[PDB]
């Protein structure tokens, strides 16, 4: 009911326990999020051999509003 | 192609990075808390 | 004569709210 | 790549250098 | 005879890592200058010793 | 005509400038 | 212009020469404190 | 051990405040910071020469300390030419060796030798209100001084001479045998204009008046320093200054940061004490070498061309460089007749080592980036912008403490009284 | 104590004038009057000035068709470079007008007039009492306009690349500027945006919780309400430390900028990412510092003439 | 004192466990050949 | 606006430091103050004055 | 790039312009060792 300090879970031993344990579970997640080259995947981006297509060699562009999920689709190669 | 070409590094810095936010996080919450249970501690509204 | 409807609107800009404040000042200096 | 190994590792001892002396006088009770 | 220039060099490394890491932590220790003057004088006349003989091995290679 | 213009707004800037720094009213509120 | 140059120099001297021996009338010694 | 902020009044930000009324601490400070300032010293100079490519010149890899070794002429044959690397090495083990023996003797000034040397060593120890110690160690160090200014004099006349980059054929190390000491050339440079073509003290540009101005300083401060140490400030100098601690590190500010503008102006113009081949070329420089190459190659290939008549009435490369018409070099004179350059000598005297110190000179100007990608950095400007900064901040820094050793002296440096505020004390409607 | 030059003295030191003078008013007084009567005169009809020093000159003066936007006291021309340019070197006064001396003698004369303020702030500030520390906050922006006027002209080596005395002469400069040296990138100017900003902020929110604590306090209630509305509990408790950041802020961002002007004089330069993404096969991928590239090159190929007649 | 998965645990859980995550994306495209 | 801003900001962090009240022995003004205090901490009448 | 003799010990030389840049550092954490008093 008091909001216990800062300090006392700084002494802790559960703590350091539960975090000394999952902390580098989240790092190493990131790290093989990147490598794996699911961040690609996930977010578009293009990898770097990937940007210009054989068919185009100039930055893409949209020119369509409502049938821009098939313009994407066909500019980015997939 | 893009892809990753260090093995073993990155558990290392994890470890680092995971011992040195937990202090990090701890300390500073804790210099600005303490002045909060003061001041809404009995003067308060 | 060059842009009198400039004119006019730079001299009535600078007339109209000085003369107001004037006014006010002069009306309260009385007190 | 000794080089850069050995250059890490002279950084690092050097860097331990300084902090050593405050810690060996903080645990001796000396008057830092 | 450039081993024996390194080799002595690296010596004068570490003793001078040794000196250094000392010299603050006698001074500092409270009553440690004085008990401990025989030791710090005999370092530093081996630190400047062993930085002239380092010197003459550099003037022969 | 707009030179005198100009400078009839910056000299009236100008003496505004100067009564505000010389003719204010005393400030004895806090003083 | 000789004379200009010649007024100039004479104004530009008379004024720092007053701010030199301004300064070396005894400056610090002029202040409200008591010290 | 150290202090406390109750015992002392100056918190930990401005804990060495806490030193200046402490005789062997301060000295142990400065003797400490002395050593730190060789340490830099010689390990800046192992890692230029560990970083050096004798191939190649100086100011093409970013080196600062080695062109001042090669411009006292060691090393360094005509033409700017490196013949060894040993100097250089040994400058720098030696300077790191002294910082061994001025960091010992500052460490244990600072935590061992007594905290006042007034007590037991009275010829070391002072107090700051005291108007003869204080003048006695201006005297000694005004000696040290003076008797550097010698020395470099001394190397310049009997020990292989310094580097002359006006010497004909291009730079090269010389003896100056006969040094002008003339008074009106040597006190002529102090009051001349600090604006274009007067160039205060940056004009100066050959060695003889260099090594005479040594002469004339270390004189100068050998008289000043035993001046100083058998007299006593007049009672107008007394009346006149705040005699404090703090009084005199403002006054080594304000100096200290005149200083640094001066060394600021000086590497950004001249050339003289800064020969190019080691610096790399100035902006103006690097303008006229660019036009005087452009000129050079539009005569050989046959398609003056750019050359129009400066405000004065001389002649000077045109164009945009026409602000550069100050410029004076050793690969330039030859060229340059009673009025500006000679039409004759511009045409058919041009010898092939001018051309190709005018297009080395062409591609390295000054124009570079903080992220140093080119238009590369030149030294020149490295220094310029460094030291620069460091005069306004030194500036400041005499601002700051002046007013404050005027206000203590006063004595409100803390703040107004609260029961006799001295404006309360005056006519009002001021 | 009835000499003369002591009485002179006691009026030049005196606090009850009612605008305080000192010795640096004796020495400022009359350069910013000189400066400001030159000014005046040049801005209403001066004619025109070769700026570039190619028979090319450029008008600035409000009889010479122009308004208070556009008005400006040309700099010196390029011809001059920094060679001191009186009115007794010139050959005569038209050659004066036409080279463009009265921003040399209008800049000349401000600077050392705001060199003799700061002076005698810290003066009255010791004649009153007060603590000596406003002569270093005042010396940020004289540090910038030593910089815009004096330090700039003398690394690029010619006075008209100073500031010219105007609106759309500032904005000229400014534009100019970008276009040589990427000042948008400099960490320095980046610092000193972000102190100006910082400042604007600071000033508002005091502002509101002063007002807001003053009723009919000042720091125990105010308090309340910013520890919990952006946490930093315990943050600027004293009236005393909160000033002084005040103080501090923009001080030290202005002269942060100050000095990235004068390393910028002496031409380092801001950042410069130009084709820093390179993809495979070595194609150049853009980024927004290609485009501020682009417009850097445009505003450049716009400032230089070449072809000048 | 003694209850947990308060306001204060989410709110430093939330800007804590992203911030991980990301630091560790960042690190491994550092090591891209490109 | 903006710039007029930052000067306001620090030309009042300039006089209020450079007015505070001597209420403290310490060479250090910060300390020479708590947030329960009556009167201000700067003289206005100084800083009106200067 | 330093006489031959030297040229094992060319890292180590690497490091020492940096040191000065260290000591201030140093300062902090000593104060840090005494709670800032
Ligand atoms: C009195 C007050 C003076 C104030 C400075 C005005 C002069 C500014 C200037 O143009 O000074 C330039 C001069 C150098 O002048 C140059 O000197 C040059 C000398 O080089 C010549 O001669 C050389 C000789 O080796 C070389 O041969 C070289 O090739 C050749 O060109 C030329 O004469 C140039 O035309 C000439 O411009 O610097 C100097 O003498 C030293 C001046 C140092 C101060 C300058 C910076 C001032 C900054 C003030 C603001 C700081 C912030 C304050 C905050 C509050
Ligand atoms: C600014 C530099 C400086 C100053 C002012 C002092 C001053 C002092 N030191 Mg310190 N010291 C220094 C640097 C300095 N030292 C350095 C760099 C080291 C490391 C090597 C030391 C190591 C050290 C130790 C270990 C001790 C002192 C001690 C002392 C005190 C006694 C002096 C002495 O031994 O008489 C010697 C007097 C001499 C005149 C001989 C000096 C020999 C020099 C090399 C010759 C030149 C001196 C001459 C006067 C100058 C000629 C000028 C000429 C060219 C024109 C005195 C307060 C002693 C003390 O009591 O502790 C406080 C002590 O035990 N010092
Ligand atoms: C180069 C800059 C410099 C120098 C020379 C000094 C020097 C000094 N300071 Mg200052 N100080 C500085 C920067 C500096 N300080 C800064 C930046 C701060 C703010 C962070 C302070 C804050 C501060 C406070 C608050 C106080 C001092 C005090 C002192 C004195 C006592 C030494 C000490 O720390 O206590 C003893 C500390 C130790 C014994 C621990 C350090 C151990 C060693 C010396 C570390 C370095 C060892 C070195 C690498 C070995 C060299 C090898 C060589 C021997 C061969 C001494 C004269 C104190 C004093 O005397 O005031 C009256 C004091 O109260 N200083
Ligand atoms: C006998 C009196 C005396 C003498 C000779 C000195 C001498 C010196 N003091 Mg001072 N000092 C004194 C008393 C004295 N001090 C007193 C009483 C105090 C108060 C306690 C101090 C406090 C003090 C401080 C606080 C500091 C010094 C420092 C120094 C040194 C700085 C040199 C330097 O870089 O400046 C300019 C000089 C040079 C760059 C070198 C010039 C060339 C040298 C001197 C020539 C060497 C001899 C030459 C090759 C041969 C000439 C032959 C000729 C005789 C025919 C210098 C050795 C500073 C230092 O770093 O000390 C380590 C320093 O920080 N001193
Ligand atoms: C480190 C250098 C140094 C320092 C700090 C001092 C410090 C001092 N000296 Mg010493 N002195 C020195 C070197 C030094 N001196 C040398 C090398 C000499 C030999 C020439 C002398 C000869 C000397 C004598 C003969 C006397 C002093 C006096 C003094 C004291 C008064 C300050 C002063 O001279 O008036 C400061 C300056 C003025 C009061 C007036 C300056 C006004 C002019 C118009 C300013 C412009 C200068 C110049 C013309 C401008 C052009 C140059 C410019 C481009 C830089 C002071 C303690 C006096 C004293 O108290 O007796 C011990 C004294 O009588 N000194
Ligand atoms: C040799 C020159 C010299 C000397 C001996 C002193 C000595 C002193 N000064 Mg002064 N000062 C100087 C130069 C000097 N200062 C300059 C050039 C400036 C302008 C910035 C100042 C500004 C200044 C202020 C504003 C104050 C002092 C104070 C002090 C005292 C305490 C030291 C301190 O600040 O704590 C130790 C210092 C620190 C912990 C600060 C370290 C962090 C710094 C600011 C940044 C590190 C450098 C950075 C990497 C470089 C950035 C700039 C770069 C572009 C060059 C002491 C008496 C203080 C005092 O109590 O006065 C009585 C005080 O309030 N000084
Ligand atoms: C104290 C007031 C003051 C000051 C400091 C200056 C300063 C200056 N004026 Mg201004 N001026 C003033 C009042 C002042 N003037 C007044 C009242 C008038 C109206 C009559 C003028 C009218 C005027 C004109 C019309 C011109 C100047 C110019 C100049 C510059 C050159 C002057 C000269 O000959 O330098 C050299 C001066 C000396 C050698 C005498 C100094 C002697 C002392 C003892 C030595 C000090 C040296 C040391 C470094 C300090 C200089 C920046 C000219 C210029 O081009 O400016 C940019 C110019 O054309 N002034
Ligand atoms: C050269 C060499 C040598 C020597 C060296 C030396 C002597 C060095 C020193 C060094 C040093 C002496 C160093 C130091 C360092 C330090 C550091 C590096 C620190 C850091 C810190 C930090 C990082 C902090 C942080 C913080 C604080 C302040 C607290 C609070 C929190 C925070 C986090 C903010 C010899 C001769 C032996 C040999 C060879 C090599
Ligand atoms: C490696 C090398 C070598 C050799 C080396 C050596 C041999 C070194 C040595 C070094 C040394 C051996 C150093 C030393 C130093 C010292 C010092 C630096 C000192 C100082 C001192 C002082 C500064 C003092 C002062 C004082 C006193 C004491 C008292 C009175 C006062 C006074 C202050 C003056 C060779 C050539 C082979 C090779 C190359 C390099
Ligand atoms: C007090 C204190 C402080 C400061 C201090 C100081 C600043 C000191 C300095 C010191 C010093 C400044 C020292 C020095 C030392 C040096 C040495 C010890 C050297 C060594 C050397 C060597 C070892 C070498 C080697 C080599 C060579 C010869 C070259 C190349 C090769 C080799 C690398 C092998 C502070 C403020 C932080 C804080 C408080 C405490
Ligand atoms: C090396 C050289 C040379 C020469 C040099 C010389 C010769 C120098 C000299 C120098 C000198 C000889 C300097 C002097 C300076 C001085 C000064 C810087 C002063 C100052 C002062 C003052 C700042 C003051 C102030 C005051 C006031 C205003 C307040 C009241 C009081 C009195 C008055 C104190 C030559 C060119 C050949 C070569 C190259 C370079
Ligand atoms: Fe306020």
């Amino acid at each position: 009911p008091v909001e216990r300090p800062f300090s006392d879970i700084l002494t802790s031993i559960r703590y350091w326990v539960i975090h000394s344990i999952t902390v580098p579970a989240l790092f190493i997640a990131g790290w093989l999020f990147v490598s794996t080259g699911l961040a690609y995947d996930v977010f578009g981006t293009p990898r770097p051999n990937e940007y210009f297509t054989e068919d185009r060699q100039e930055a893409p562009l949209i020119t369509d509003r409502f049938n821009a999920l098939e313009q994407v689709k066909k500019l980015s190669g997939n | 192609r893009a892809s990753t070409e260090q093995t073993t590094k990155r558990a290392m810095l994890g470890l680092l990075a995971g011992a040195v936010a937990g202090a990090l996080l701890v300390a500073p919450a804790e210099a600005i808390r303490i002045p909060s249970h003061e001041f809404t501690g009995g003067m308060v509204k | 004569e060059v842009n009198i409807y400039g004119l006019t609107a730079t001299a009535l800009f600078i007339i109209i709210p000085t003369s107001f404040l004037l006014i006010l000042y002069v009306k309260t200096a009385s007190t | 790549n000794i080089e850069l190994a050995l250059t890490l590792v002279s950084l690092v001892l050097v860097v331990s250098a300084g902090p050593l002396v405050v810690v060996l006088l903080s645990a001796r009770g000396g008057n830092l | 005879m450039t081993s024996i220039l390194q080799v002595a060099l690296l010596a004068l490394i570490f003793v001078s890592f040794a000196l250094v890491v000392g010299v603050p932590v006698v001074f500092a220790t409270p009553n440690g200058w004085t008990d401990n003057k025989g030791a710090v004088f005999s370092g530093l006349s081996l630190w400047l010793l062993l930085v002239f003989v380092v010197g003459i091995l550099n003037s022969f290679v | 005509m707009e030179a005198l213009v100009y400078t009839f707004l910056l000299v009236g800037t100008l003496g505004i400038i100067f009564f505000s720094i010389f003719f204010r009213d005393p400030p004895r509120m806090i003083k | 212009m000789l004379t200009l140059k010649i007024f100039v120099y004479t104004v530009v001297t008379f004024f720092v020469c007053l701010f030199i021996f301004g300064f070396l009338s005894n400056d610090p010694a002029r202040n409200p404190g008591k010290n | 051990g150290g202090r406390d902020q109750e015992t002392t009044g100056f918190a930990w930000w401005s804990g060495n405040a806490r030193l200046i009324n402490l005789s062997g601490k301060l000295l142990g400070a400065h003797v400490a910071h002395a050593g730190l300032i060789v340490f830099w010293a010689g390990a800046m100079n192992l890692f230029e020469v560990s970083h050096f490519v004798p191939e190649k010149p100086m100011y093409e890899q970013g080196l600062i300390l080695l062109p001042h070794i090669a411009t006292l002429g060691y090393g360094v044959g005509p033409g700017g030419e490196i013949i060894d690397t040993f100097p250089y090495f040994v400058s720098g083990v030696l300077h790191l060796i002294s910082s061994a023996v001025l960091g010992f003797g500052g460490v244990y000034h600072s935590l061992i030798g007594p905290e006042t040397l007034e007590e037991s060593y009275p010829f070391f120890g002072y107090v700051w209100k005291d108007k003869n110690k204080m003048t006695n160690i201006l005297g000694y160090h005004l000696i040290m001084l003076g008797l550097g200014a010698w020395l470099l004099v001394w190397k310049a006349m009997y020990f292989g001479g310094v580097y002359d980059t006006w010497a004909p054929g291009g730079g090269d190390v010389r003896v100056i045998t006969n040094p002008t000491t003339n008074a009106a050339v040597i006190f002529g440079y102090l009051v001349k204009s600090p604006f274009g073509g007067d160039g205060w003290i940056c004009s100066v540009d050959n060695m003889e008046d260099i090594i005479g101005g040594h002469i004339w300083i270390g004189t100068l401060e050998i008289l000043g320093g035993i001046w100083h140490i058998y007299t006593t400030p007049w009672p107008w100098a007394r009346r006149a200054f705040v005699w404090s601690g703090e009084a005199y590190l403002s006054y080594s500010l304000g100096a200290i940061g005149v200083m640094g503008f001066i060394a600021c102006c000086m590497s950004w113009f001249n050339n003289t004490a800064y020969p190019s081949e080691f610096y790399g070329p100035t902006g103006p420089e690097a303008s006229q070498s660019q036009a005087f190459t452009f000129l050079v190659r539009d005569q050989r290939l046959g398609a003056g061309k750019y050359l129009m008549r400066s405000p004065t009435g001389e002649i000077i490369f045109g164009g945009e460089t026409m602000r550069f018409w100050d410029f004076r070099g050793p690969w330039l004179e030859p060229l340059r007749g009673p009025n500006g350059l000679d039409l004759n000598k511009l045409k058919n005297d041009i010898q092939p080592w001018q051309e190709r110190r005018a297009a080395e000179y062409m591609t390295h100007a000054p124009l570079g980036s903080l992220n140093s990608v080119g238009g590369f950095v030149s030294p020149r400007s490295w220094l310029a912008c460094s030291h620069f900064c460091l005069g306004f901040f030194f500036f400041i820094g005499h601002l700051w403490h002046a007013g404050r050793a005027r206000a203590a002296a006063a004595g409100f440096e803390k703040g107004i009284d609260r029961f006799d505020e001295p404006v309360l004390s005056m006519r009002p409607l001021d | 104590n009835s000499s003369l030059w002591a009485r002179f003295c006691e009026w030049i030191t005196s606090t009850e004038n009612r605008l305080y003078i000192g010795w640096f008013g004796v020495i400022m007084i009359p350069c910013l009057l000189t400066a400001t009567s030159v000014f005046i005169i040049a801005f209403i009809a001066a004619p025109p000035v070769d700026i570039d020093g190619i028979r090319e000159p450029v008008s600035g003066s409000l009889l010479y068709g122009n308004n208070i936007i556009t008005g400006a006291v040309i700099p010196t021309s390029n011809a001059i470079g920094l060679h001191f340019y009186p009115i007794w070197e010139a050959a005569s006064l038209d050659e004066w007008l036409y080279n463009g001396g009265p921003y040399q003698l209008i800049v000349c004369h401000f600077l050392l007039g705001v060199y003799c303020y700061m002076g005698r702030e810290w003066e009255l500030s010791f004649r009153l009492g007060m603590r000596p520390w406003i002569a270093v906050a005042y010396s940020a922006p004289v540090a910038a306009a030593s910089a815009v006027f004096l330090v700039y002209p003398i690394g690029q080596g010619s006075f008209s690349d100073g500031m010219p005395l105007g609106i759309s002469g500032t904005f000229n400069f400014m534009i100019v500027f970008q276009a040589e040296h990427n000042i948008l990138m400099h960490p320095f100017h980046m610092l000193g945006v972000a102190g100006v900003f910082g400042g604007s902020l600071f000033s508002a929110m005091h502002g509101s919780l002063v007002t807001s604590s003053l009723i009919r306090y000042n720091i125990v209630a105010a308090h309340g309400y910013f520890g919990r509305l952006i946490f930093q509990y315990a943050s600027f408790n004293n009236s005393r430390s909160l000033h002084f950041f005040l103080a501090a802020w923009p001080v030290i961002g202005i002269w942060f900028t100050a000095l990235g002007l004068s390393t910028m004089a002496f031409n380092l330069n801001g950042f410069n990412f130009n084709q820093s993404v390179v993809d495979s096969q070595g194609r150049v991928l853009n980024t927004w510092a290609d485009i501020i590239n682009r417009a850097n090159l445009g505003m450049e190929v716009m400032h230089e003439r070449n072809a000048h007649n | 004192v003694y209850p947990i998965f308060t306001v204060r645990w989410l709110a430093i859980h939330g800007i804590a466990v992203p911030t991980i995550f990301f630091l560790g994306a960042i690190t491994a495209m550092q090591f891209i050949q490109r | 606006g903006v710039l007029g801003a930052a000067l306001l900001c620090a030309i009042h962090g300039a006089t209020v430091e450079n007015t505070l009240f001597e209420d403290g022995d310490g060479a250090n003004t910060f300390r020479a103050f708590n947030p329960t205090q009556a009167e201000e901490t700067y003289s206005m009448v100084t800083a009106n004055r200067f | 790039k330093l006489p031959e003799a030297y040229a094992p010990f060319a890292p180590i030389v690497d490091v020492l312009p940096v040191i000065p840049v260290f000591f201030i550092l140093l300062a902090f954490v000593w104060q840090a060792a005494v709670s800032f008093r």
